[PDB]
């Protein structure tokens, strides 16, 4: 077993600490990479940062992760440090890539591009979770506000960049114009799936190993479905 | 006895490698590798291609060999102190594998999204496009094939 | 900076680029330049590409080193798409503004969301100085004078961060109720509320109310970082006012590889690939995207009231260099472009082309 | 039991031989009938025999059969005689119907119509199968080339019929023109499903009988999904 | 004792029937049954319809009766030599059922694809269309309903 | 002359693999403990060969049939 | 009976309503009335709204209290 109670406790609180990362700076990835393709960059260009179209996508899509991630951690560790565990990942994930890359590579106004706020929701989730630690309950309520909160949440970072000027007999939003200035291009390809359903998968997926025991507990996909509030968190568009 | 940072070579040997790669792509790709028909591309850029796949095959198989014939063999029956010691290691790889991913998911995965929004795409062989679809993923794809390849042959359960 | 890697075929039947120039050439940190161009929208538009009903002109700015003071196209400066017409022509030019160092080619392009990004000619722009300077301004009706390339970014980090703050507020804080392991066995082993139970719960219950109450703030205070603000403007304007010889091509052949192409245009110069094929039979050129000793004709002049079964020979280097002998691949072998014919004086009545050219190899 | 060792061996090597057919000249059917509707006759008219559009369909679709068929036979008989077992069926199936019918009925140039070559792939499959007899492995690799090989494979039968002539100031491929000559019509109906999810099914399906044991082992559908190479086996179109 | 080709009547009684049907459809359908409003159709063609469904009902039920009341009844407890003998047969039907399919899948299933590409479709009652949607499938649909109907009542397991 | 000589290398598996006992002789030849009687080496390397044979005997077509013309076009179409 | 709750923008760029009157004003249980109108179809039609290629004129009759003897639009009464 473990030797002295000062190692047995050591090579624990350390493997445990060093452990916590493995999860985060790894799930994060598999998450962002997703939230990207899913939330077609309504979390990218302020000019795509609108009212209907937007806080209707990120809201939903922004969960089959922030969700299982929760059901995950909270489950086997009744550690209400999950729903939020996810988020940060995306934020510190994008927020990173946002700077240096877009900014230090083909410099883009940290204004035109910049992720959407989520930290808030996560909380009003990981919490309506903590208290009342049952599924359904955390699903209905929780998922609900999780979306209503969205926009209202982002008001700060967003609000201001919507004042308007008159550019040549026409009207636009600080936003809009920021999009007019500093230009780019299209989408613009696709195939983007070999690398995914290949090796990166069953060459990492198998674990398993032949026997069950798993993170297929993501039967949280459910969690997401009950979102139908996020589709509500829409009609907060006059 | 119960190991320290075998992650030395790990995190270190990576964060710098990868980091740097971001520097090198600052120059050439953005002052040479800005057009596939432009030679400064196929020498001081497209170079890191028949330079990456080669490795990411010998490397893929690398761990395959070493990490194999270097298994307890007569595993299963093993030092009950060694098990929760051979994990200390296992649960070390998945930590490198960890950050390892981050690059192929939160970097050259979204960096290729700023690139899309620059050039009117040459080939699927642009910079970010070269260090992602071809680098980053395969880049640590190995890590994984080892941090389980190790764990299956150097640990009981995984049999 | 694009092209070449654009199967000729279409690149040569989507948009005809003539009259293309550039205001400055060496704008500095803040001097404006103007892309200059008049473009025709082919008459036999490639079914492949969607109807150029909705599209957009732009800066081929590898990375925005200039800006966007405004645009000109059709008879309007438009933020969203506009509608080009199958056959008519629209003028355009687009205001920018040096913002970043460097010296790079700069194409003018009318990217068609209807399945395509067609790029017309472009021209290097020696911008000088340090991006470190540059300041693209403007002013919200309110009169407030604002600098764009740096407005509000402060606001962000000042809010779109102080949560990645209340982030650790769970992260660490919940490494108190023992991290993993100390929580795992701390789990299977009989019921385990050691993690939960009260305290823990009410603690969050708090953080929740704290967090939310500390959110009504933003929506209230940030509901005052202006009082009146609009949505995002966008859409389309059916409008677009155009501008204001007869070719047939009955017969044609070209190289493989070579750099030659023949025609039997029966009824100046020749464009298509946004390329110039001047009739040196009358020119004195005023780059790599244009052919000096361009078009090769039968020097017999065509003047008012007459006619001819004329033959034209297209020859020059840029017809291979810039990828045109590509008709090898490209499904529909046809070709396209213009015919810049001038007055004995110099007043160009211009007809187009479009025809199934046939190749002959090495 | 069986009587003499020369019958006990007899009414075996014979029921066994006579057996092998049942499978083939029966699975074949259920397969072709499918490959038809699926591969919308990119395996029918040379004029539909192109580059992108084509070797992107047959490739994929041409498997949830050539696959399970494999996992089938190889499984319970570690008989790497599967992936190819399928193919032939289709080829000898169509190739048959191709002659006499199209040819001897409203005579069609054995040129305009004629199936696509598959025998090759099948092999580079049933083999990356034989050696290394595990799923995933046979999936990633195997499926991969299974598509790349496609076109290159068909070059022979295809290549030549692509030379070009100039028909009236225009350009076409021997192919194209062969399609211009000898004419036909449309699609041109549909309902085509009663006869399928009816009797031909649960009146042949039930087997079962109340108890499991089955050819639902077609959990090879998977095999297909990992195809994302066939969608790769596309960009072999300049 | 352990049977021979009960498939005699089978393969034979089929391959010729079906084959021929292809000959008969060579003539009439292609020189009479080339238009549904053209009488030479509803007599020397559309004839093989109220001629096929009738049978494919009495036949469907045919095996239903015979193949039933002709079951071991006191099955289960049966000659251990007979079982792997009553299969020799079972595994004989599914062989006829076999080829049987081929026609309703690789023949009048794809032959109806050459037909589509001839006539500008009259009704769903053209030739190939008549020997498929109505013939071939129901044609051997019976086979099946028997080669299991037999197997459930003349064999143990299938109970 | 080509779209057939594979329906040829067809039997090349068909029959050939009725050597490692057809069904039955392969089935019980399966449940009954581990059964590589079908596989094991030999068998495997045999295909390993056929594979390389087959492929190498395919680079041919794409090379020789890459000379049953040198210059050929796609399929023309559109509007 | 509708409107107002129709973001101006479009309501003001889809159809221009001039010359609008009404036959009666106090029809009784069975007396006919006629909606009277000439309408213009804006020139810069809002991409938002689909092409008024296909449409229909009608009775804003909260609950049918009148009927429909026929219609007039373009140069025809259409169902
Ligand atoms: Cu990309
Ligand atoms: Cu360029
Ligand atoms: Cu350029
Ligand atoms: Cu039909
Ligand atoms: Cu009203």
């Amino acid at each position: 077993p473990f030797h002295s109670v000062a190692e047995a406790a050591g090579c624990v609180k350390t493997t445990d600490w060093m452990f916590l990362t493995l999860l985060f700076l790894a799930v994060l990835g598999g998450y962002h990479i997703h939230f990207m393709l899913t939330a077609g960059d309504w979390d990218f260009w302020v000019d795509w940062k609108d009212r209907r179209m937007w806080p209707t996508v990120v809201p939903i899509l922004g969960v089959t992760f922030a969700a299982a991630a929760q059901a995950f951690f909270w489950e086997n560790f009744k550690l209400p440090f999950g729903a939020t565990f996810a988020v940060s990942g995306l934020l510190i994930g994008e927020w990173i890539n946002r700077y240096c890359n877009f900014w230090g590579w083909t410099y883009f106004p940290i204004s035109l591009v910049f992720p959407s706020a989520l930290v808030v929701p996560a909380l009003w989730l990981d919490i309506i979770m903590l208290l009342s630690g049952s599924y359904v309950i955390t699903a209905v309520v929780g998922s609900l506000g999780w979306g209503l909160l969205f926009y209202p949440n982002n008001w700060p970072a967003i609000a201001a960049l919507h004042q308007a000027t008159e550019q040549h007999g026409q009207l636009m939003s600080l936003a809009d114009l920021v999009g007019f200035h500093f230009v780019r291009t299209s989408m613009p390809e696709y195939i983007r799936m070999v690398e995914r359903g290949t090796l990166r998968t069953f060459g990492k997926e198998v674990v398993p190993v032949a026997a069950f025991f798993s993170g297929f507990v993501s039967m949280m996909v459910y969690f997401l479905w009950w979102f139908v509030g996020k589709w509500y968190s829409t009609t907060k568009v006059i | 006895i119960v190991d320290l940072r075998g992650m030395w070579v790990g995190v270190a040997g990576l964060n710098i490698f990868y980091l740097i790669v971001r520097i090198y792509e600052q120059i050439y790709g953005w002052r040479a590798g800005l057009d596939s028909f432009a030679p400064e591309f196929q020498t001081y850029w497209l170079s890191i291609l028949w330079t990456e796949i080669p490795l990411e095959l010998v490397s893929g198989l690398a761990l395959a060999g070493w990490l194999w014939k270097t298994r307890d063999r007569n595993v299963d029956a093993v030092a009950p102190r060694e098990e929760l010691r051979r994990h200390v290691v296992l649960v070390e790889w998945l930590v490198v594998y960890a950050v390892a991913i981050y690059w192929g998911a939160s970097f050259f995965t979204e960096q290729d999204g700023t690139w899309h929004m620059t050039v009117i795409r040459d080939t699927d062989f642009t910079p970010s496009h070269i260090i992602e679809f071809y680098m980053s993923y395969p880049i640590y794809s190995i890590m994984a094939v080892g941090a389980f390849f190790y764990a299956k042959t150097r640990i009981p359960y995984f049999a | 900076h694009g092209e070449k890697s654009q199967q000729a075929f279409l690149r040569m039947r989507t948009l005809n680029w003539y009259d293309v120039k550039w205001s400055k050439t060496s704008l500095n940190v803040n001097e404006s330049m103007v892309l200059s161009g008049k473009v025709h929208v082919f008459s036999a538009w490639p079914q492949a590409v969607a109807n150029p009903k909705s599209s957009f002109l732009n800066a081929g700015e590898p990375g925005p080193v200039l800006v966007r003071t405004a645009q000109f196209i059709g008879e309007q400066f438009a933020p969203r798409s506009v509608s080009l017409e199958v056959g008519k022509d629209y003028a355009f030019s687009i205001d920018l503004k040096a913002r970043r160092a460097g010296r790079w080619h700069v194409h003018a392009q009318i990217n068609v969301e209807g399945g395509g990004p067609i790029i017309g000619p472009g021209q290097w722009i020696e911008i000088k100085g340090d991006m470190a300077d540059f300041k693209d301004p403007v002013t919200l009706l309110d009169g407030t004078t604002v600098d764009l390339e740096t407005y509000g970014i402060d606001r962000i980090y000042a809010w779109h961060f102080p949560w990645m703050i209340a982030a650790a507020a769970w992260i660490l804080y919940w490494f108190f109720k023992k991290g993993i392991i100390a929580s795992y066995l701390r789990i299977s082993e009989g019921k385990d509320e050691e993690q939960i139970g009260d305290d823990d719960r009410r603690v969050g219950a708090i953080v929740l109310a704290v967090t939310i109450l500390a959110t009504i703030i933003g929506y209230a205070v940030t509901n005052s970082t202006f009082p009146r603000t609009i949505p995002l403007q966008a859409g389309l304007q059916k409008p677009l006012t155009p501008i204001i010889v007869t070719a047939e091509l009955k017969g044609g052949v070209y190289k493989v590889p070579g750099r030659e192409l023949t025609i039997q245009v029966k009824v100046g110069e020749y464009t298509a690939a946004g390329l110039r094929f001047l009739n040196p039979d009358v020119f004195t050129t005023k780059d790599y995207l244009l052919a000096d000793r361009g078009l090769s004709t039968d020097p017999t002049p065509l003047a008012p009231g007459e006619t001819k079964t004329i033959e034209v020979k297209v020859q020059d280097a840029r017809w291979d260099i810039e990828r045109l002998s590509d008709l090898a691949y490209d499904t529909d072998s046809q070709i396209g472009g213009l015919l810049m014919f001038f007055s004995p004086s110099g007043k160009r009545y211009a007809t187009e082309i479009g025809g199934p050219v046939i190749p002959k190899f090495v």
